[PDB]
């Protein structure tokens, strides 16, 4: 129970684990140094003994973002275009902080700043993409690299960083001397400080304050034992929304933002060029255009993903010609029925796709998007705020036929069936005399299509198929 | 001290198939080691679909040597080279099936241990311990009907010998170290003694010691049995067959074709199996579909049969004489399988009751 | 063992002792019987593997430091050491255009997957200007190959190829496990490989066959002794861990040579990228799997299941010598015996592996797990444990002796051997395919005809000892005594339950691991009798008849009885009327 230091990866639900290219937000919510008009000093926050540069925000909290150097480099190796996918921006040497950010960052293993390069020298400028094999970086960055930037804000792993404290009088930008203080669109903030961590080895975040230090221990290891998928019910009626709750720590790349992932889950599209894949930030958390889609299937092996970062969907277990699960456009997705031919209907899940990224997420491939329930809860769901799922049982589904959804290589069967109802009239007394309203009780699990809301019968609602009548 | 034991005191005589004989196709065994169906199941020629499968009985050899139990709670194997000898003796002549304990290797069959070189003998590999804390090692070895001493009584079948070495030829030298004597063929007869030889590397005195166990080949007659004599048409017939020589493996319960039994009545004559007349096998609806042995070491075969209301395009009548006859091919008087063709039948009655008709007035 | 180092602080030296511990591997079932679809813990107490008192040590085949791993095997799987101690070398160069690694691809085509392997070697810059030889060792139980070589990790180091020969193994040593999928009634071949220790970006594996020596290798442009010597298996896989189903092309190519099988040797080839650093010890594990049966498949001689299973035990605590694992096993049934997915769906290398069982292995043949150990004395004595996996006699019965029209009959099947997963709910659908002989029967579309009936037939419901099936296909044109067809008559009568498939009757397990399946349907008033069952699709009668008075009988086909064989069991009931 810390008082001031809060770490994003600290989570009793997932036992403080951390994995993959996760960027870890470190916040020091301390009432003693919350003011932003005085020339206050930087709090002494270190991880594994290495100092972590902190920037004060307009909310009076000091912020600092760190990640593993090898994982960050491997993830940025998949950023074909800037500000898309697991893009960490541009890496620079740990000695380049003074020239670029205006303050020393020697004690780190490299900084990832959202600059872009116009004069791509082999010595004086960092790596826009980063080495796919990982390892230490020696490319340096200088002031002229900043002055030659043509686009600021290429970082896509920290998208909602708070505004640095504006410079005024005796106070500099962030109280440490950032050159440009525009958040989420500038070249300095946010920036990630990379550190060398050992898989299966603990990570200790430390805050040094008077009266007693505060330390948090994180474990940097594969987290497949916690990646689980659950379904709201067991039997599903003909048109009921299919709700998926993906409790996976690895998918929570951005701590300060809700994360969106896209999967190609078609397990039976036998096209040679097609494979099951995952994509990052295709859409925003609001359902807008989130950027371009980039390949990650061949990179997950190096990203500490032991059978816990892929999604594939089976729509017909018995192959009886009756599909069970299909997909729709939602408020958190931009799905489009490319195959708009009148011969087929919305049941043909292979007719849906994404217009902007038809190269891999085109017709077929079953593009499935998931959004995090919260910014840092690490739990993702297909269903949106309007309760409209991404998966439906087909209206013409045959009874008994079932489909299976696969996550963490743990198949989850989606059965189709019903329940015996019993309508009873219970008078308040032994005689039903005139002018006596008596309750009517109907017990039918088939009409309970949502476990988190109240379902009211309605003649005007075609979804409510069956209504009692007299 | 080492000890060797055999599963059963007696063992049935193994039988082969048509493909193991070079003789032309015939409607009768003609003295061959063949186990076909009763004559009505064969159409002028015995082919591969109308005879019992290969009858290589699988004998399991077991030894009780605590010395080889080096690990009290771990896997152990008898790694002593050629410590176990399996042989078949018929009077003054002996033939060895192979060797066990050394590394598994390909080899032929030696007669009387004449081959001095041991590398040319077939090796069954190292025996495996039955349980981590038992100390008893069991090896499963199957004996073909050809793995026996040469005799002139078996010239009735121009036997084709399956190769035990790397060659694919069917000649005599492929399976045995030497060819059989002219006018004689390798085979096993009734009354032959099956013996197992184990050489203990260390007895209670810590020296070499030889222990033996013996079994005798035999052939017995087959007899049918039923839970009752009369049966209502359409009821359940508990057809029980008790005959020892079909218990080829004591560790498992084998199955044998129901076609061995035949339906004999006024309605029709058919083998009641897949080789019978059209619509026959459906009429009985066997459960199980074939003769099934009661227990792995019992030798008694039982099957549930329904009495048909109609055999083939005609009904079955009340009081009809039901004859269930099957040919053993291996009776007590048979020196080997396919020598004597004795048949055994059973009488079954159908229900008879007064079909009285009455009126109200 | 016994040599110790003295570390001294505060002038109170403490002695760092090196040593070993007596292990004890135990299998503890949750109950008195280890039935199918029941994951039971495996407990291993070994202080030798607890090499860190402040962390958790997890066993790993890919980790050379983890020397000893428990293993379980059935039959005679083709491991890397079936032909003795192998010989492995490393090579740097280019494959060229006349090589199966670049031109070949996985397409189940003879030209695509089978070809010739050629290479050119440029090892001048290497140490001693020679091919990278290595020291080879094989574990007795896990069968892991440990490669010892120079631990050169320079930046200039670049290696691409790797050729390994399986000692004296030949096509004869491979055909005992690898079977011809075209000739066997049921048979599948699987290839499991683990090359995670290499750390290669992409991994490609090919099978080599030649009548001469493998080391040194030759080229097509040099000699033409062998018509074909390359059989591609894996092409540029992004995962070093993979358990893939071999295509029929590999099985055909195994038997695709007319030369003597004993006169031709076998070699295994590797092509990979991003492996420019090699550690002191490297581990290579890649075996062959095979399952299925031949002809009638009732006897034990024709039932085979060749596989090797390794358990990835995980340490319980930071300083606890107790390593905990678990074992899963599925008992194959008549439905999944013809589906390769159930064999490919098992995990050979995991913390909770699973394996196939073909027969009620008890007594001396019970599934036994093996684990070597260095005892306190210093010997490498093995410790093993076994647990029986017997079968059960399936019992099917109905809730009542008599039933009315639309009485909602329910079928209760209790047989623990059909539970193939303790996690998922086991279900059995009904076949809807007129072409297959198992139409309107519980099971799978695939079906083979044998002496015991149909392979794909699991459960059937019969009225008057006649299977209840819906009229379909081209054999339902009969109209009977009137001009109305049976299907049209049923439609006019309003009976939408024209058959078992129409009702949607399927078997669903009561729980995750209950092992009891419950299914139900409503008895229709009118049903169409099948005129004859001797043809596919069934030829139905031209007129329907009311089911009242007829006896309704079910038949659950039990693939494995208590003794572990096929026994036909069912129950009987009558459709009552008032």
């Amino acid at each position: 129970a810390n008082a001031n230091l809060f770490v994003s990866a600290e989570n009793s639900q997932f036992d403080n684990y951390m994995s993959g290219p996760q960027v870890i937000e470190v916040v020091v919510i301390d009432s003693d140094i919350n003011d932003t008009d005085e020339a206050k000093g930087e709090p002494d926050v270190t991880v594994n003994g290495k100092v972590l540069r902190m920037v004060q925000a307009v909310d009076g909290n000091w912020y600092g973002y760190f990640a593993d150097r090898d994982q960050a480099q491997i993830a940025d190796s998949t950023a074909t275009t800037a500000d898309s996918g697991l893009d960490f921006g541009v890496f620079c040497a740990s000695s380049s902080g003074t020239a670029a950010l205006g303050f020393s960052t020697t004690e780190t293993d490299g900084i990832a700043i959202p600059i872009t390069i116009a004069n791509a020298t082999a010595t004086g400028n960092g790596t826009q993409t980063g080495s796919s094999s990982g390892g230490a970086i020696t490319t340096t960055c200088a002031a002229n690299t900043l002055d030659a930037s043509t686009a600021n804000g290429t970082i896509n792993v920290v998208r909602e960083a708070k505004d640095p404290v504006a410079a005024s009088g005796s106070v500099s930008v962030g109280q440490i001397g950032l050159k440009n203080g525009t958040a989420n669109s500038g070249p300095n903030w946010p920036f990630i400080q990379l550190y060398e961590l050992n898989p299966t080895g603990n990570v200790v975040v430390q805050y040094n304050k008077g009266g007693g230090v505060q330390s948090t221990t994180l474990t940097f290891d594969t987290v497949d034992q916690f990646a689980e998928l659950s379904l709201d019910r067991t039997v599903f009626p003909r048109v009921s929304q299919v709700h998926a709750t993906i409790t996976d720590l690895w998918l929570n790349i951005d701590p300060t933002d809700e994360d969106s992932w896209t999967f190609a889950t078609n397990t039976k599209n036998t096209t040679s060029s097609f494979n099951v894949d995952t994509f990052y930030q295709v859409f925003d958390e609001n359902g807008a255009s989130g950027g371009s889609a980039l390949t990650l299937r061949t990179t997950l092996s190096s990203l500490m993903c032991e059978d816990n970062c892929v999604l594939t969907l089976d729509v017909d277990a018995q192959s009886s010609g009756t599909p069970v699960v299909t997909i729709q456009d939602n408020g958190d997705s931009i799905l489009t029925q490319l195959n708009a031919s009148s011969n087929t209907n919305a049941n043909n899940a292979s007719a849906f796709g994404i217009s902007t990224e038809t190269a891999k997420l085109g017709t077929g491939s079953i593009p499935v998007t998931i959004t995090e329930q919260g910014p840092n809860s690490g739990v993702f769901g297909t269903y949106d705020e309007s309760d409209k799922s991404v998966l439906k049982i087909t209206d013409n589904a045959k009874r008994g036929t079932s489909a299976s959804l696969d996550y963490n290589e743990t198949p989850q069967t989606i059965l189709v069936g019903f329940s015996f109802a019993s309508i009873d009239i219970q008078p308040v007394t032994d005689e039903w005399t005139s002018g006596q309203e008596i309750p009517v009780v109907i017990v039918d699990a088939d009409q309970n299509k949502n476990s988190r809301a109240d379902e009211d019968l309605d003649l005007n609602n075609p979804d409510v198929t069956l209504i009692p009548a007299l | 001290t080492g000890s060797v034991s055999l599963d059963r005191t007696v063992y049935p005589v193994p039988f082969g198939t048509i493909a193991d004989s070079s003789k032309a196709a015939n409607a009768a065994p003609n003295g061959r080691s063949v186990f076909p169906i009763h004559a009505t199941g064969i159409t002028s020629t015995i082919d591969s679909t109308e005879e019992l499968p290969t009858g290589d009985l699988t004998i399991h050899v077991r030894i009780n040597d605590p010395d080889f139990d080096e690990n009290p709670a771990g896997e152990d194997a008898m790694d002593q080279d050629n410590a176990l000898k399996i042989s078949v003796i018929r009077g003054s002549d002996s033939v060895v099936l192979g060797y066990a304990g050394a590394s598994e290797r390909t080899g032929k069959i030696d007669v009387g241990g004449n081959n001095g070189t041991i590398s040319n003998i077939r090796s069954f590999g190292e025996m495996d311990e039955i349980a981590p804390d038992a100390g008893i090692f069991e090896l499963d070895v199957n004996i073909k009907f050809t793995d026996g001493p040469a005799s002139a009584q078996c010239n009735s079948h121009d036997t084709l010998y399956t190769a035990l070495d790397g060659t694919t030829g069917k000649a005599d030298t492929n399976r045995f170290d030497d060819g059989a004597a002219s006018g004689q063929e390798y085979c096993i007869l009734q009354g032959d003694i099956l013996q197992v030889e184990y050489t203990d590397p260390a007895d209670a005195s810590g020296d070499a010691n030889t222990v033996t166990d013996s079994a005798t080949f035999d052939l017995r007659n087959g007899v049918l049995q039923s839970d009752k004599s009369v049966y209502i048409i359409g009821s359940d017939m508990i057809l029980t067959l008790i005959e020892p020589d079909f218990d080829l493996d004591n560790d498992s319960a084998e199955t044998y074709d129901l076609d061995l039994i035949e339906w004999d009545s006024d309605a029709a004559t058919t083998t009641m199996g897949n080789k019978g007349v059209t619509g026959a096998a459906a009429a009985f609806d066997p459960e199980p579909t074939d003769f099934r042995e009661t227990g792995d070491s019992t030798g008694i075969f039982q099957i549930v049969i329904e009495i048909p209301e109609s055999l083939s395009n005609d009904k079955l009548e009340r009081g009809e004489e039901i004859i269930l006859e099957y040919t053993d091919w291996g009776p007590s008087g048979s020196d080997y399988v396919g020598d004597e063709d004795e048949d055994v039948n059973l009488t079954i009655y159908t229900s008879n009751f007064g079909a009285t008709v009455e009126l109200d007035q | 063992r016994g040599t110790s180092a003295s570390l001294d602080y505060n002038e109170t030296p403490q002695t760092i002792l090196v040593g070993f511990s007596f292990a004890s591997i135990d299998i503890q079932p949750v109950t008195d019987e280890w039935t199918s679809g029941q994951e039971i813990p495996v407990v291993i107490v070994d202080a030798d593997q607890n090499k860190n008192s402040r962390a958790d040590e997890d066993l790993d085949l890919n980790n050379p430091d983890v020397t000893l791993i428990p293993a379980l095997r059935t039959g005679d799987p083709f491991t890397i050491d079936e032909g003795g101690t192998p010989s492995l070398i490393f090579t740097n160069g280019t494959n060229g255009d006349d090589s199966i690694f670049d031109t070949g691809a996985i397409n189940n085509t003879s030209a695509g997957q089978v070809g010739n392997f050629t290479l050119n070697i440029n090892v001048t810059r290497f140490s001693s200007a020679t091919n990278i030889t290595s020291t080879e060792s094989i574990d007795t139980f896990s069968k892991r190959l440990i490669s010892a070589q120079t631990a050169n990790s320079s930046a200039n180091f670049d290696v691409d190829f790797a050729i390994i020969d399986l000692g004296s193994a030949t096509l004869e040593t491979l055909k005992e496990t690898v079977v011809d999928e075209d000739n066997t009634a049921v048979g599948f071949n699987f290839f499991n490989y683990d090359v995670r220790s290499l750390g290669a970006d992409t991994v490609s594996i090919a099978l080599l066959n030649t009548t001469g020596n493998i080391l040194p290798w030759v080229n097509n442009d040099t000699r033409n002794v062998d018509k074909n010597n390359a059989i591609l298996l894996v092409s540029n896989s992004t995962n070093s861990q993979a358990y893939v189903d071999l295509t029929n092309a590999v099985s055909d190519a195994v038997y695709g040579s007319t030369n003597t099988d004993s006169n031709v040797n076998i070699g295994f080839a590797m092509y990979f990228t991003g492996v420019g650093d090699l550690a002191a010890k490297e581990v290579i594990v890649m075996d062959f799997f095979s399952f299925g049966f031949t002809d009638d498949g009732v006897q034990s001689s024709e039932r085979f299941a060749n596989q090797i299973i390794r358990i990835e035990a995980e340490e319980t605590g930071d300083n606890t010598s107790t390593f905990e694992g678990s074992l899963e096993y599925v008992m194959v049934n008549q439905i999944n015996i013809q589906d390769a997915g159930t064999f490919s769906g098992i995990t050979p290398i995991a913390d909770d592996p699973s394996f196939i069982v073909i027969e009620d292995l008890t007594d001396e043949d019970a599934p036994r797990v093996n684990y070597n150990d260095l005892g306190a004395d210093g010997v490498t004595t093995p410790v093993s444990d076994q647990e029986e996996a017997p079968s059960h006699s399936g019992v099917v019965s109905l809730n009542a002796d008599s039933y009315k029209i639309a009485d909602t009959v329910v079928i209760t099947v209790e047989d623990l051997d059909l539970n193939v997963d303790s996690d998922l709910i086991d279900i059995f659908t009904v076949v809807s395919d007129n072409s297959k002989a198992t139409d309107d029967a519980v099971g799978s579309a695939t079906t083979q005809s044998l002496s015991f009936g149909e392979l794909g037939r699991l459960l059937d419901v019969t009225f008057d000892d006649v299977i209840w099936s819906t009229p379909d296909g081209a054999n339902n044109t009969a109209t009977g005594n009137d001009s109305d067809t049976c299907s049209t008559e049923l439609s006019n009568a309003g009976i939408t339950d024209t058959g078992l498939g129409a009702t949607g009757f399927t078997l669903v397990e009561t729980g995750a691991a209950t092992g009891v399946f419950v299914g139900d349907f409503q008895i229709p008033s009118f049903w169409c009798r099948v005129s004859d069952t001797t043809t596919t699709p069934y030829t139905y009668a031209g007129d329907e008849e009311t089911t009242t008075g007829l006896d309704i009988e079910v038949n659950y086909v039990d693939f494995r009885d208590a003794s572990g064989e096929i026994v036909e069991v069912g129950d009987s009931a009558g459709v009552r009327a008032n």
